[PDB]
């Protein structure tokens, strides 16, 4: 009973992951420059200048 | 709960020696510094002293070094200021002020209740030829001030301090950095500006909203006032 | 800016007395305590005074600081790193359940899980060099749990002698060899007896040991 | 004397 | 013999810097432990650099006209060999701090408080060669030999009786037996109440005992020499000669075993000798 | 009756293995395959936020990305000013044994959790001079695992027990108790829409969760040993596990398959802290090798290494706009790293 109602909780969309590569495949844009590690920022905006 | 009075003053013959006793309470005073700020009548305000958290840092005011000494006591939990020499021209009301420096905080945002010393008988400067707006409450007010050199720090923060000066009352902050509003004030109160050119804007006008408006300087070690607006019933 | 000056200095003032505070600290000697039940681990935290007893026992120019955590009904290996850095493990263990199988789990006579706690403690990658303190629990009425059953169903090899002397030198050695590293740390024994201040003396003379064999490891001499 | 030979 | 010289004197030097390298180059630093040991190796090291200047013996005045023979030289040596003497005295003194008094240490110990230590065991070190440096006599017969160019049975003494003060007074006699309380203390109290094994013992005297060993045979010989001379003067025979051969590598002695014994043989800085 | 369980269990656990292998082919390596690999991180260490005296277990980062919180053996909390290196805040504790923090999203309250099973809350931006500890959340039996901050009165923290529990700070009492989990619940994270939280266990198996309702929306398994470090994607609908087996593992909110197991065979030590970069394509996780190690979530590579503590690292996390990374560790030095070219 406590297992037999939660053992299956998932019935939304089942979905490819390879057809669903999509979300990375545009998060590749959607954070771009933001992110300063994957695209090398200036150095005048960067915080730590030490 | 927070209680800023002061004590010891009052008419003094000429020549003698005063100490000023800021007590403070509802407060942790230790990790505050403590400053004195002087208001002649019917002028402006002007500085007296400061002591940084911790009493590593001092500084005196142009025209009473030396002859000022500003000296804190965190266990007791209140703040001394002895002046020796008193002049005539040294009759003015005096404010103790807290601030808190670190990154975000409010410098400058409790005003004591003060106190008024009378006798007997290079740096930033203000350019405000007005000082007199007679408004009538009900619409926008815009208050503005001019500063010497640039405010922009490399920080980024203009250090720009807004206060309101209610009659018979203490000032109160109402903008510090010239951008950021203060606690326990209405947000009609707002103030903008880039480098040397700002202003201070109210949306509406309310009835204890009358008194006479000031601008503070912080970039550099003398902090001057100046003779603000002033609102007429 | 005056107002980061300011800044610098409040943090300076952090420093200072953030520093004094791990000065401090580091005065306070801390010992896990990991007896079993029915180990008396309470006659310990009584007479020498959820989740946790952090018991602040300082007695004698020590900063004693005594974690009793037997209430913590959960595994054992995310939370038993956090004491990586202590003096000793103050592990007891009941001499009188040698011969009280468990009713439920069927053990062996309430000493091989016993002697399974005392090498899962005395062999993990955080103990390797931290010392144990070994009570006896229950010795004071193991002479009377000997005098009608004997310690024959579950160590056979045992000598015998009809008393205490049997005991020590039957399951207490038992306990000594089951440390692998003999090298690196040492296993301090005793009878966790009704004595006022012995057994907290005990316990005293083995943190300064600890303590100066550290001092010896810390000015690069040993 | 010294670091040499007197 | 010069070849020998050069040798030992590459070696100690060597070993000195990879124990800085391994102390402060390699951020094992913050440490009051770490800090006096690379005192103590660059104080050695240092000492060491004079070494291979004397070390060419061919004739009697060395091949530098006077800017190296008594200006820094005879200067920067005496100076050293001052200083590394007056860094085991601290280090005794801050093994007695951690061993014996833990109470108090940080109170009195701090990276601030090593580095005021350093700073002035380093600055009495001129303060004993300023006479080898402000009172040197440029020599033109010899390498350098200055004591006072005026009379020397009395200045030259008293050099040399206050360089032995300086030398073995204090920082042997009471710092370096210092170490023989630490041992004295854990034989008596440290493991009698707590167990019966003695194996607090063994290696604590294969340290205190071989250090103060070591210093006090490779760093006696050179004062002796120079106290017995001071009033019974030793002919000039080649035997003598011979005899100070050495005694200056055996004086060296000190400065090649310190950085291997005092700060790399015990394993808790072994340890990160590696990598 | 228990058969009869039995049964069901085992024909909903078919269907929901062959449901997940149901993905078409979805070859993610043969795929995943794009023209930005990370090839070296190499993040030098622009500021050194020394001062702590212990293991650090948990740093927290702020919303204006410049304050950091952060937690250590040594009883002690500090608010660190990242930009300048300077200590805005230090926290006494009542207990000294943290292993989880957090700081509030108008980063007020900075509550954290520990073993004494409570979250005490400490008010920052507080009327009066010092930072002071608001209510303490207490009704949990294990340690506190993992406590988080949805607003200033909503937090929900991970205990040891297996259940964790959304309380409402102003009454302090739980709201909500969500106990679906069987082992020693070891992390848990929020998603940024704040509707769905996941959190990890012991028993090698993650639980999402609903805040409002306090039912487990799924499951997802597949680690071989117990779970110590979870974390959401900045999308929302992903999170990864790092547990003491030595791999990380990505599964997606929706889908029950593992998208990566982030494993080398050098490592032989487990996973003690994860956090994200702000582009999803950062995950940095700290190991138990003496260094942190920062793997990209695309190639399933080790495209990053920060080899600067000397400890066990312990705890990091990546700011709001992704400009650095406190990585603390068991050595009590917070290194923030920032890529530099």
């Amino acid at each position: 009973k406590l297992v037999e109602q939660l053992k299956m909780e998932a019935n939304i969309d089942r979905i490819k992951v390879s057809k669903a590569a999509a979300d990375l495949m545009a998060y590749c844009e959607a954070h771009a420059k933001e992110d300063p590690l994957l695209t090398p920022v200036p150095a005048s905006e960067n915080p730590f200048r030490e | 709960a927070v209680q800023l009075v002061e004590s010891g003053g009052g008419l003094v013959q000429p020549g003698g020696s005063r100490k000023l006793s800021c007590s403070a309470s509802g407060f942790a005073f230790s990790s505050f510094g403590m400053h004195w700020v002087r208001q002649a009548p019917e002028k402006g305000l002007e500085w007296v002293a400061y002591i940084s958290s911790g009493s590593g840092t001092i500084y005196y005011a142009d025209t009473v070094k030396g002859r000022f000494t500003i000296s804190r006591d965190d266990p007791k939990n209140t703040l001394f200021l002895q002046m020796t020499s008193l002049r005539s021209e040294d009759t003015a009301m005096y404010y103790c002020v807290r601030s808190i420096y670190y990154y975000g905080s409010s410098p400058f945002d409790f005003w004591g209740q003060g106190t008024t010393l009378t006798v007997s008988s290079s740096d930033i400067v203000m350019t405000q030829a007005t000082s007199s707006v007679p408004v009538t409450p009900g619409e926008s007010v815009s208050i503005s001030c001019r500063s010497s050199k640039s405010l922009l720090h490399s920080n980024g923060n203009t250090y720009l301090y807004w206060f309101l000066q209610r009659p018979g009352q203490s000032p109160q902050l109402l903008i510090y950095r010239m951008s950021n509003l203060a606690s326990g004030v209405p947000d009609r109160f707002s103030g903008s500006g880039s480098g040397t050119a700002f202003t201070l804007t109210i949306s509406r006008l309310e009835a204890e909203d009358v008194g006479v408006y000031y601008c503070m300087q912080h970039l550099e070690y003398p902090l001057t006032f100046g003779a603000g607006t002033k609102l007429e019933l | 800016s005056a107002e980061d000056k300011a800044a610098v200095e409040r943090s300076k003032m952090i420093d200072r007395n953030l520093r004094e505070d791990g000065e401090k600290a580091a005065r306070e000697v801390k010992l896990l305590l990991l007896g079993a039940g029915e180990s008396g681990k309470s006659t310990i935290v009584k007479q020498m005074k959820t989740g946790i007893v952090e018991t602040h026992f300082t007695f004698k120019d020590l900063h004693f600081k005594m974690f009793d955590v037997g209430a913590q009904r959960s595994e054992r290996k995310k939370w038993i790193h956090c004491f990586e850095g202590v003096t000793a493990i103050i592990f007891c263990v009941a001499l009188s359940d040698y011969d009280l199988v468990l009713a439920e789990d069927e053990e062996m006579n309430r000493m091989h899980e016993s002697m399974k706690l005392f090498d899962s403690i005395c062999n993990n990658k955080w103990f390797t060099d931290t010392s144990i303190i070994l009570f006896l629990n229950k010795k004071d009425l193991f002479e009377e749990k000997i005098k009608k059953s004997p310690l024959t169903i579950c160590y056979p090899e045992y000598a015998g002698s009809n008393t205490y002397e049997e005991a020590a030198a039957y399951i207490q050695c038992q306990f000594e060899d089951l440390n692998k590293r003999k090298d690196t740390k040492e296993i301090y024994t005793h009878f966790t007896c009704s004595t006022d201040t012995k057994n907290v003396q005990f316990v005293f003379d083995a943190v300064t040991d600890v303590i100066i064999k550290n001092n010896l490891k810390d000015c690069g001499l040993f | 004397x010294x670091k040499y030979f007197p | 013999v010069p070849v020998l010289y050069l040798l030992v004197c590459a070696a100690g030097l060597g070993g000195n810097t990879l124990v800085i390298y391994v102390v402060l180059r390699f951020a094992k630093m913050k440490t009051v432990t770490n800090i006096y040991i690379l005192n103590l190796a660059v104080a050695d090291v240092l000492y060491m650099l004079g070494l291979p200047f004397l070390a060419t013996q061919n004739a009697a005045s060395f091949w530098p006209f006077g800017p190296v023979l008594c200006r820094l030289v005879m200067t920067l040596d005496g100076v050293n060999q001052f200083t590394s003497v007056f860094c085991l005295t601290v280090m005794s003194v801050d093994r007695y701090l951690a061993v014996v008094h833990p109470l108090s240490s940080a109170r009195w110990r701090r990276p601030r408080v090593a580095k005021l230590a350093s700073a002035a065991a380093w600055v009495l070190s001129l303060c004993m060669s300023l006479p080898l440096l402000v009172f040197a006599d440029v020599q033109e017969g010899g390498t350098c030999n200055a004591s006072w160019p005026e009379p020397v049975g009395l200045w030259g003494a008293v050099f040399i009786i206050y360089t032995a003060v300086l030398g073995f007074f204090a920082p042997l006699l009471v710092i370096c037996l210092c170490y023989l309380l630490i041992v004295v203390k854990v034989r008596a109290a440290g493991v009698r109440v707590g167990c019966v094994r003695r194996r607090s013992e063994r290696k604590v005297t294969r340290m205190v005992l071989v250090v103060v060993l070591v210093f006090a045979g490779c760093w006696l010989p050179f004062f002796t020499v120079n106290i017995v001379n001071l009033a019974v003067a030793l002919p000039q025979e080649p035997a003598s000669a011979g005899l100070y051969f050495f005694v200056v590598i055996l004086s060296y002695a000190n400065s090649c075993a310190n950085p291997v014994l005092y700060g790399f043989l015990s394993d808790n800085f072994r340890q990160s000798f590696q990598k | 009756e228990l058969d009869q369980l039995r049964q069901e269990a085992e024909q909903l656990k078919n269907q929901i293995r062959d449901a997940r292998k149901a993905c078409a082919d979805a070859t993610l390596s043969q795929i995943t395959n794009n023209i930005d690999p990370v090839g070296r991180i190499q993040m030098r260490t622009r500021r050194t936020l020394r001062g702590h005296l212990a293991k650090i277990y948990a740093m927290h980062w702020g919303t204006d990305s410049r304050l950091l919180v952060s937690a250590s053996q040594d009883g002690k909390l500090i608010i660190w000013d990242s930009y300048t290196t300077n200590k805005v805040h230090a926290i006494p504790l009542r207990s000294s044994w943290v292993m989880t923090c957090a700081y509030a999203p108008s980063g007020n309250y900075v509550a954290c959790g520990g073993l004494d099973n409570i979250c005490s809350i400490y008010n920052l931006k507080t009327r009066e001079g010092n930072v002071r500890v608001s209510r303490e959340l207490a009704g949990h039996t294990g340690y506190l695992s993992c406590c988080r901050f949805l607003d200033d009165n909503q937090i929900v923290t991970s205990s040891g027990d297996t259940t964790c529990a959304l309380w409402d700070i102003e009454t302090g009492q739980q709201t909500t108790t969500f106990t679906g989990h069987t082992g020693d619940v070891m992390s848990l994270s929020l998603a940024p829409d704040t509707r769905l939280f996941v959190s990890g266990a012991c028993d090698a198996s993650a639980k999402l969760w609903d805040v409002r309702e306090g039912m487990c929306r799924q499951t997802f398994t597949g680690h071989e040993s117990d779970i110590n470090a979870i974390c959401f994607f900045p999308n929302g609908n992903a999170f990864a596990t790092g547990s003491d087996d030595a791999t990380c593992r990505l599964f997606d909110l929706r889908a029950d398959q593992e998208l990566m197991t982030y494993s080398h065979d050098n490592i032989i030590c487990g996973i003690t802290s994860v956090s994200f970069s702000k582009s999803g394509r950062l995950l940095l996780a700290g190991y138990d090798d003496f260094n942190c190690n920062v793997w990209d979530a695309l190639k399933a590579d080790r495209a990053g290494v920060l080899a600067g503590h000397d400890n066990r690292v312990s705890c990091l996390g990546v700011t709001d706009d992704g400009m650095a990374v406190a990585t603390g560790s068991w050595d009590s030095f917070l290194k923030i790293w920032n890529g530099s070219s």
